[PDB]
């Protein structure tokens, strides 16, 4: 550990604006794979409406699809509203 | 010549790539998707010699939708006649098509 | 809304097309009016000079550029 | 007359231009050419007046001979006034570029510039103070002001 | 086919042509190079937006990145001549022969 | 004193007060006394052509309502 | 349409004030006066003979680079795609690339000026 | 009315660059312990006309050496794109809202580069072409870390829609968010429009003014008009990109009034920077950009790009 | 129609014209940069605005290099002009003829060259009459780059590294 030390004190004294790219960049590449916001931004893509919606033909065994928008079943966004 | 790794390995490298009735990205149509699916579906399984042979109507509906030549052929036709009629006055256009009524909302 | 109002535009433009078409191309020898350039019958949708081909050159400049070129 | 007055109005117009914005060359040679900065400097700024250096000949309408003209520099003191563009003036600041100076009877000294180049202002001293070659170009400006060229050319 | 195909595939053989005929410089026929790739890219471009096939919008990209690697790879190869005899003409390229 | 400078200033900034001014009330008077629509995607395009085409006096920006259907 | 009007119009201002610039003072032309400018004194070769380029290799890098931002500049759109995790670790990889070009060039010396 | 507008936003600009060379002039005077102009107008506010008067007046004249075609061309090229450069900036309206606004002006600039090309070149003078060359590398490291940073301050905004840039700084600053990559931009366009201390295509210490040394009269003028409107042109964009001030669609006057002060406040930065520094060297000013911002603009552009999928905040797409 | 698309090809071909005729690197320099433009021009009226400007911003980058290559190891004492040559002045103008040759012809019949048919008419008339919704196609097609396309993404970057140690490797010298 005292040599890691020692080359990141003569880094750090000689080379600054390096030291703090390589910190930088090693924290834009750990970081996502931890945060546990990344499966949310992941659903706000998802949740996002860019095409249309177009309707299934029912055929009297699909009790999880709504037959009117505002149905209990289907995609809920509250998580979303309170976010 | 070719080694079908990405068969052979369940890959997908350009697969993805090279029609264009495959997954577009917010599924997207293509502009000559049914054509092209058609021509696809016809030939699947037979080969080259006898998609060529036996797939050429679709074969030549998806190049006619491609590349709109037939269409440009009367639409040139149409404009010919057009302009020789209004030449000698046999001819008067519409309202409609001069710009003197209101279209559909 | 909006495709329904579509569908009833793009079907009377080319109904109007159809019967200039007809008023025209009478004293052609060997012309049928509305054939269709593909072999099937499923419905195809219009190019471009199939609606906006026998109209104004403002009416066909804004249903072709109207878009880009609005800045 | 109505072209008279025409041409007598546009005439002042072009003349306060060119006396209002007086661009000498970056050219000095000796020891006249430090009171040239000491004119530019805060006490005498001659910024306030619209004089202001240009390093190009082809910008500058001022040349500002400060300094001992010799037989080695004269070619290019009238190379740089040819490349300067017109309308162009000359002011001779100090001794040795008025006359000799104090190197009249020497082999290697031009005795004036103007022998060279067509003078406009001369301006004495050894070196002139900053004041002095403040009035010169001030008197320049109201040399510039009696310029009447469109009233010469509408009389021509 | 409407006209732009067709002029810009006569630009694509007007530029062909102009590498194929040296005159003197190879910075020329690198310079003819490049806009053979250029119209090449129109051409794609002028195709694809047509047909409306999406996933090949990214395809004139790739036409462009190994385009200028060419041109890269050209330059450097011109200074080298350069370097080694003084001027980029064609004619001191004649060590080798058939 | 340093305060003679803010004339230059003042007359820089009344320069750069009219372009904006003068794009503003353009396309509050070329528009009806509202803001030009803004059209960046196909769908904004076809609706304000649908609202030229239901407006009877080929402008976008003679609005319709309640009135107009009945 | 517009922007056509608009760089008609600048191009045409601009134009006009080189005609005036041209046009409107007086002229008065000779050898002395359009020979070109060394200080004074009369240039010993030509402007047109080679003039090195000490920075050449640093040119075709940034040819390289240029390309590289090419392929960076649709990354807003990436960015609204489903596939965030593939997205990331590809805008990734394009950036560690491109920062192991530097390195790589700057340690080998393909910075320094020739001398 | 586009007529009308046209002009509305090109002789405003003319004269905004005319009283910014008298505000540049005073201001630097007063750094330096002097007055500026103050007799030829009251307060020296007719300088700029004197100047403008005497140059399209002046005898302006061609290099018997130099390529009369290019020689032309280049000042035309210079001035029209600097006036074109305007038309997509919105205050708060642009005169043309483009989807991809920002793309434009880094193309239009880039094309701007040109024109000082091409004049050197066609002046065939020696000086003109060392000024060339250096325009040429200082344009390499700026164009390079400008597009990098360009890229990720718009990666925090979601598309390349200046209206979209109000829209995102409607309740904080982007300088707020993302002070480094503000200052690194601050000092790109600084070397972009050819400001001390990065002045070396027209540097007159090493230089007799640079590429420019043969054009005389009018054509020098272009290119001093073309100069200046970069200069405010840039200072606006920064002040758009990173001052974001606040919008009202009923009352859009108070969003132009923050916007020119907000470009007047940066302008004056610029000419006091001109006035506090000395001048790089050019190879210098590569090993800077490419050694020293390149590296973390990299990393910076790493970390923008993480940020917003890790925080989940994405900006919308239109 | 306006024929603003066949008006931009043409000049496009011209520049072309110009830099094939090759009078020296500056003027084909000078020629390839309009031909960018009015390209980009082309394909921003057939649609394309993000390819229409990358392409002009990278060949605005590229011909500075070669401007900066074209002092140092391209350029002679009295560099060529179109009107300067005999060579170049005559191959000009052979490509000016054969475009007006074609165009003619074109606007005159449907022009069916030896290489392929083309018919006279609308660029307008070739167009689709669909549309999107709040959001551009070509955007989103570029943008799948990273989504699809890793293989291609990770095929363009070993090519650019290589192409860095390649360019560093044939300069060596020694
Ligand atoms: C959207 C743009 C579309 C453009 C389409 C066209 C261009 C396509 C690409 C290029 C291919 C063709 C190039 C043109 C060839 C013309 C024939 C020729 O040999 O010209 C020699 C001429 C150079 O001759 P020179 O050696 O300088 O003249 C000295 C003579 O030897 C001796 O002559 P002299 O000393 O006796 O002088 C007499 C005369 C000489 O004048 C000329 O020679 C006129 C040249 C213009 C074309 C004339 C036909 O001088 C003048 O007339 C003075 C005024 C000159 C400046 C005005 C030029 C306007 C150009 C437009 O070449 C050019 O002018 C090249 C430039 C042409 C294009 C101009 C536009 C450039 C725009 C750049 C930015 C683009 C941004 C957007 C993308
Ligand atoms: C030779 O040894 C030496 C000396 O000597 C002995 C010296 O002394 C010194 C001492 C000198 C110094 C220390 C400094 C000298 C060196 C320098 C390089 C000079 C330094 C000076 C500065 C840094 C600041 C000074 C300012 C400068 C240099 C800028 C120059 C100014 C211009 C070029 C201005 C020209 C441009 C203009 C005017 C803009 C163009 C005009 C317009 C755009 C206006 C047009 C408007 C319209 C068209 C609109 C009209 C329409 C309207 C109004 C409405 C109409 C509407 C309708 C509807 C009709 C030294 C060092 C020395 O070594
Ligand atoms: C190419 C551009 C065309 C479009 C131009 C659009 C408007 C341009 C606006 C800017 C104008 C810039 C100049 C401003 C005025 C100051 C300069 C000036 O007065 O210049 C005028 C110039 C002046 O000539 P000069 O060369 O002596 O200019 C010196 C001017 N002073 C003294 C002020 C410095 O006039 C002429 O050249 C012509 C004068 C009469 C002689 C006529 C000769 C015949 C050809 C022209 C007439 C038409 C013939 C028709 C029949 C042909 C067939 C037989
Ligand atoms: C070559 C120059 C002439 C042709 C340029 C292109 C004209 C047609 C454009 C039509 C499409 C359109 O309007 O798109 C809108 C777009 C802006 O909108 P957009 O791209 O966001 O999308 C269109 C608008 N919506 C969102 C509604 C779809 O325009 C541009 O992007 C501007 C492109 C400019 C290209 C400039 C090329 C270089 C020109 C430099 C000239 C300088 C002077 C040279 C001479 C000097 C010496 C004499
Ligand atoms: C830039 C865009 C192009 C503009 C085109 C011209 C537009 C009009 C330009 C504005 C004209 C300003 C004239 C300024 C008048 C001079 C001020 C006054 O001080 O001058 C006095 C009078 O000046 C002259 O007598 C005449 C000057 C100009 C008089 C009017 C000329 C015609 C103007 C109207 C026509 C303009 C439009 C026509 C052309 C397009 C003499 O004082 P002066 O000795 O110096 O000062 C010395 C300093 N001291 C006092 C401290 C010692
Ligand atoms: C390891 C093998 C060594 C011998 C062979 C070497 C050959 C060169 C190295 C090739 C390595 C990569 C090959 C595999 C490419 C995978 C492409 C794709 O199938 O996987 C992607 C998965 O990507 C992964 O995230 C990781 C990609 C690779 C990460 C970087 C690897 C870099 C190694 C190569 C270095 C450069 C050298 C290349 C030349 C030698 C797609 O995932 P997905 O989410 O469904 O995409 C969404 C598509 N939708 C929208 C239709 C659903
Ligand atoms: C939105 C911003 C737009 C631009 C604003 C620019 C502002 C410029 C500053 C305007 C203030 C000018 C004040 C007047 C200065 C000169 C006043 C006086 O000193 O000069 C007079 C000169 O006046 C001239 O004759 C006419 C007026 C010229 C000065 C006013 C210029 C107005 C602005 C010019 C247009 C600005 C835009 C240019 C495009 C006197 O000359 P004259 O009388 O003879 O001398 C003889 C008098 N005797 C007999 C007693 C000895
Ligand atoms: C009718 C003619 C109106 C003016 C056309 C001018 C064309 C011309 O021959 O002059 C070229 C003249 C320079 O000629 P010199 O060799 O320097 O000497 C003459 C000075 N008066 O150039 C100009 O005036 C600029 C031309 C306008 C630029 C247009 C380019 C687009
Ligand atoms: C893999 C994760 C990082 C991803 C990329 C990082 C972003 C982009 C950064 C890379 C760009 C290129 C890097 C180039 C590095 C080598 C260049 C070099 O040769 O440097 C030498 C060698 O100098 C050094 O000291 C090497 C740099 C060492 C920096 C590495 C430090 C590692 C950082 C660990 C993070 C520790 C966290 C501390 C946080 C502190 C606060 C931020 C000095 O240069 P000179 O040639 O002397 O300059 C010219 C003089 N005539
Ligand atoms: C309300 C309606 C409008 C009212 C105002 C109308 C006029 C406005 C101004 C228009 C432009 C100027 C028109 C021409 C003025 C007269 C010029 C002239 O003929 O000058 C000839 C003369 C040449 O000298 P000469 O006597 O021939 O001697 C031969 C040489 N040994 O002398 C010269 O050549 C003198 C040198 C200078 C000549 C050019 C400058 C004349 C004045 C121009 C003022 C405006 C400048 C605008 C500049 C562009 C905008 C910034
Ligand atoms: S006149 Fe006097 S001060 Fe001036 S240069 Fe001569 S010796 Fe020096």
């Amino acid at each position: 550990a005292g040599r890691i030390a020692s080359f990141l004190k003569n880094a750090w004294a000689k080379e600054p604006v390096l030291v703090a790219s390589f910190a930088i960049g090693g924290l834009a590449i750990i970081l996502p794979s931890l945060s546990p916001y990344t499966n949310y931004a992941i659903r706000i893509n998802r949740a996002t409406p860019y095409n249309y919606p177009v309707p299934l033909r029912d055929d009297g065994n699909m009790p999880d699809v709504p037959s009117h928008p505002q149905d209990p079943q289907g995609p809920s966004l509250e998580w979303l509203k309170n976010l | 010549p070719f080694f079908d790794v990405q068969k052979r390995l369940g890959l997908d490298l350009d697969r993805w790539m090279t029609i264009q009735s495959a997954e577009q990205p917010h599924k997207i149509p293509g502009r000559c998707h049914a054509f092209e699916k058609e021509w696809i579906e016809c030939a699947h399984g037979i080969g080259g010699i006898r998609a060529e042979k036996e797939c050429k109507i679709e074969f030549d509906d998806f190049v006619e939708c491609l590349l709109r030549q037939k269409t440009m052929k009367r639409l040139s036709a149409i404009k010919r006649q057009r302009d020789k009629l209004i030449k000698e006055g046999k001819y008067t256009p519409p309202p409609h098509h001069l710009g003197k009524e209101d279209p559909r909302p | 809304l909006f495709q329904a109002e579509k569908d009833r535009r793009v079907l009377q433009m080319l109904r109007e097309n159809l019967e200039e078409e007809a008023i025209i191309m009478k004293d052609v020898p060997d012309w049928k009016v509305g054939e269709s350039v593909f072999h099937t019958t499923r419905w195809v949708t219009p190019m471009m000079g199939e609606l906006y081909g026998l109209r104004t050159n403002e009416e066909i400049l804004s249903a072709t550029y109207g878009f880009i070129w609005y800045t | 007359s109505r072209g008279e007055y025409v041409v007598a109005k546009l005439d002042d117009l072009v003349n306060w231009a060119r006396r209002s914005s007086l661009w000498p060359m970056t050219f000095g040679l000796a020891c006249c050419a430090v009171e040239m900065m000491h004119m530019a400097a805060p006490r005498y700024d001659m910024d306030r007046f619209g004089v202001v250096f240009r390093a190009s000949p082809r910008q500058s309408d001022v040349m500002i001979v400060a300094g001992t003209l010799t037989n080695k520099m004269a070619p290019a003191l009238r190379k740089v006034y040819d490349q300067m563009p017109e309308p162009r003036y000359v002011v001779s600041m100090g001794s040795c570029a008025n006359g000799g100076g104090y190197y009249h009877y020497s082999y290697s000294v031009v005795r004036g510039c103007d022998r060279i180049v067509p003078v406009d202002i001369y301006v004495p001293g050894c070196p002139p103070t900053a004041e002095a070659l403040l009035y010169g170009i001030l008197q320049l400006q109201r040399k510039i002001k009696r310029e009447k060229r469109l009233r010469i050319w509408y009389r021509r | 086919m409407p006209l732009v195909y067709m002029n810009i595939i006569m630009a694509f053989a007007i530029a062909l042509a102009g590498l194929l005929m040296y005159r003197s410089h190879l910075m020329s026929s690198l310079l003819c190079l490049e806009g053979m790739m250029l119209s090449l890219f129109i051409m794609s471009t002028l195709i694809i937006l047509n047909t409306h096939f999406t996933l090949a919008n990214m395809m004139p990209i790739i036409l462009l990145v190994f385009a200028a690697c060419e041109a890269a790879l050209g330059l450097s190869l011109l200074v080298m001549v350069s370097n080694t005899y003084g001027t980029d003409y064609v004619q001191n390229l004649n060590l080798l022969q058939c | 004193m340093w305060f003679e400078i803010l004339p230059g200033i003042a007359v820089m900034a009344a320069c750069l007060f009219i372009p904006g001014m003068a794009t503003a009330h353009i396309h509050k008077f070329t528009n009806g006394g509202k803001e030009k629509r803004v059209a960046h995607f196909s769908y904004q395009w076809n609706l304000m052509e649908r609202d030229r085409c239901i407006s009877g006096v080929n402008r976008y920006h003679v609005t319709k309502g309640l009135e107009n259907i009945d | 349409m517009n922007i056509m009007l608009t760089l008609l119009t600048n191009v045409t201002l601009a134009s006009l004030l080189v005609l005036i610039a041209f046009w409107l003072p007086q002229l008065n032309a000779y050898s002395e006066k359009t020979s070109p400018y060394e200080c004074g004194f009369d240039p010993m070769g030509s402007a047109r003979l080679p003039f090195s380029m000490k920075f050449f290799l640093v040119a075709i890098t940034f040819l390289l680079f240029d390309l590289e931002i090419a392929l960076l500049l649709p990354l807003p759109w990436a960015s609204q795609t489903n596939n965030l995790k593939t997205m990331l670790t590809m805008a990734l990889f394009l950036l560690i690339l491109l920062a192991a070009s530097l390195a790589y060039e700057w340690t080998q010396k393909g910075l320094e000026w020739a001398e | 009315m586009f007529m009308i507008n046209i002009l509305s936003l090109i002789i405003p600009i003319l004269l905004a660059v005319a009283f910014l060379t008298l505000v540049e002039r005073k201001v630097l005077g007063y750094m330096q312990l002097r007055k500026g102009p103050n007799v030829v107008g009251p307060y020296g506010l007719l300088q700029p006309i004197a100047d403008a008067l005497k140059l399209f007046t002046k005898e302006p004249l061609r290099p018997a050496t130099s390529s009369i075609s290019m020689f032309i061309i280049a000042p035309i090229l210079a001035l029209s794109l600097a006036l074109t450069m305007w038309v997509p900036l919105p205050m708060p309206y642009p005169l043309i809202n483009m989807n991809l606004g920002v793309l434009f002006m880094l193309a239009m600039s880039s094309l701007a580069v040109y024109s000082i090309l091409w004049s050197g070149w066609a002046s065939n003078s020696k000086y003109a072409l060392i000024g060339a060359l250096r325009a040429v590398a200082q344009t390499i490291s700026y164009e390079v870390t400008l597009a990098i940073i360009l890229l990720s301050v718009l990666l925090m905004n979601g598309s390349y829609t200046l209206s979209t840039l109000i829209t995102t700084q409607e309740h904080i600053w982007m300088i707020f968010t993302s002070w480094p990559l503000a200052m690194m931009w601050f000092i790109s366009t600084l070397a972009e429009t050819n400001r001390a201390p990065f002045d070396l295509t027209e540097g007159e210490s090493e230089l007799v003014s640079g590429f420019n040394v043969e054009y005389a009269a009018g054509p020098f003028a272009m290119f001093f008009m073309a100069e200046y409107a970069n200069i405010i042109m840039m200072n606006a964009f920064t002040a758009i990109l990173f001052l974001g001030a606040s919008h009202d669609p009923h009352t859009p006057e108070l969003y132009t009034i923050n916007f020119v002060l907000k470009t007047l406040a940066l302008t004056i930065t610029f000419l006091w920077i001109r006035a506090s520094y000395p001048r790089f060297r050019y190879d210098q000013l590569m090993h800077l950009l490419w050694k020293s911002f390149l590296p973390l603009t990299l990393a910076l552009c790493m970390w923008h790009i993480s940020l917003p999928i890790m925080t989940a905040s994405i900006p919308p797409q239109s | 129609t306006m024929y603003i698309a066949f008006i931009l090809s043409t000049i496009f071909v011209i520049g072309f014209v110009g830099f094939s005729s090759k009078p020296s690197p500056i003027y084909g320099g000078l020629g390839l940069i309009v031909s960018g433009g009015v390209g980009c021009g082309i394909v921003l009226n057939f649609g394309g605005s993000f390819l229409g400007l990358m392409v002009f911003l990278i060949y605005l980058g590229g011909m500075l290099v070669v401007f900066g290559y074209t002092t140092a190891m391209a350029t002679e004492m009295y560099p060529e002009v179109w009107v300067s040559n005999k060579t170049v002045f005559g191959a000009f103008v052979s490509g000016l003829m054969m475009e007006f040759c074609m165009v003619y012809y074109a606007l005159k019949e449907e022009e069916v060259e030896i290489i392929f048919k083309f018919n006279g008419l609308g660029d307008w008339v070739i167009y689709d009459t669909g549309d999107s919704g709040f959001f551009s196609e070509e955007a989103m097609g570029i943008a799948a780059l990273y989504s699809y396309g890793t293989w291609l993404v990770i095929v363009t970057g070993w090519s650019l590294l290589i192409g860095v140690v390649v360019i560093m490797e044939i300069t060596r010298g020694n």
